């Protein structure tokens, strides 16, 4: 119903502030996403990863 | 099908390059995948992810951090109601 987009509302919020609790760095739209690839099972330790290269290499370029 | 797209606004989004006709976008892309495909990890062990949450918990408490504290205990408990609970914070413990 409408109830469980106030609910997916509720819990991103949660982890957002989970989130800048352990000072990932993450926003609300990457931390979306990688909550999705996590949902699907990516592996979070190959996820991390990905994520530590990318942000490696970017302040590079 | 979604995961396709994810992954592209992934690297958009934390490599900083919008434009996916840059060879770079393509090949920070095909590591991504690369990356992912490559399995070499353990599964996901909950039990020393509620370990580690609740040692982040004593070490609010010991530095007298109150108000850190009880939020990281609220905000945990919470959201472990209702797998991927724990894939979702192993992530965020690897970035911390």
């Amino acid at each position: 119903a409408a109830a469980n987009l106030n609910a997916v509302r509720e819990t991103m919020d949660v982890l957002l502030e989970i989130s800048r609790i352990l000072n990932t760095g993450l926003d609300m739209e990457t931390l979306s996403i990688c909550v999705r690839l996590c949902e699907q099972g990516i592996n979070p330790e190959a996820l991390s990863s990905v994520i530590k290269e990318l942000r490696k290499a970017t302040e590079a370029l | 099908a979604q995961q396709e797209r994810d992954v592209r606004e992934l690297v958009r989004g934390v490599a900083g390059l919008q434009d996916e006709a840059d060879p770079n976008f393509q090949l920070a892309l095909n590591f991504a995948w690369s990356n992912f495909r490559f399995h070499r990890f353990l599964d996901v062990n909950s039990h020393k992810i509620e370990k580690t949450i609740e040692g982040i918990y004593e070490k609010f408490v010991i530095h007298s951090d109150l108000s850190k504290a009880a939020s990281w205990k609220r905000l945990t408990e919470e959201f472990l109601n209702a797998d991927a609970h724990y894939s979702i914070l192993s992530l965020l413990l690897c970035l911390s």
